[PDB]
């Protein structure tokens, strides 16, 4: 929870007006839901690269790449 | 921390992770999840509500494109 609140509270606030805006469990739950996946799918297809490169250790050359693309 | 990261990457098949795909992984994150709290943040507060629900993180999240 702890890198997770800091970034939803940061940015709450950072891109607020008059004030923050509430939330609810379902919220910050299918949120973080929703992120851990993403870092999943593209790590993946980075780790896709690495096997197609010969080498066994994913590393910033692979996450380049897809997010290059 | 480390070991989240080391359990993103075996979720996705990774065995064994450099040490700057730490700082990395954060990064490209909240690069998304800026889009999806910015998103749903604006979508909330706009849409005559001011609070999060699960059905405005699923609109963040079609606002995306970096998931098609």
């Amino acid at each position: 929870k702890l890198p997770f609140s800091r970034l939803v509270r940061e940015f709450i606030v950072k891109y607020s007006d008059d004030e923050p805006l509430r939330v609810t469990e379902g919220a910050l739950l299918a949120m973080q839901e929703s992120c851990e996946m993403y870092l999943t799918q593209r790590l993946a297809d980075s780790y896709m690269l690495t096997k197609h490169r010969n080498r066994v250790t994913l590393e910033v050359r692979d996450m380049a790449l897809m997010a290059y693309i | 921390t480390k070991p989240a990261i080391r359990r993103l990457a075996r979720r996705g098949g990774v065995k064994r992770i450099s040490g700057l795909i730490y700082e990395e992984t954060r990064g490209v994150l909240k690069v998304f999840l800026e889009n999806v709290i910015r998103d749903a943040v604006t979508y909330t507060e706009h849409a005559k509500r001011k609070t999060v629900t699960a059905m405005d993180v699923v609109y963040a999240l079609k606002r995306q494109g970096r998931t098609l």
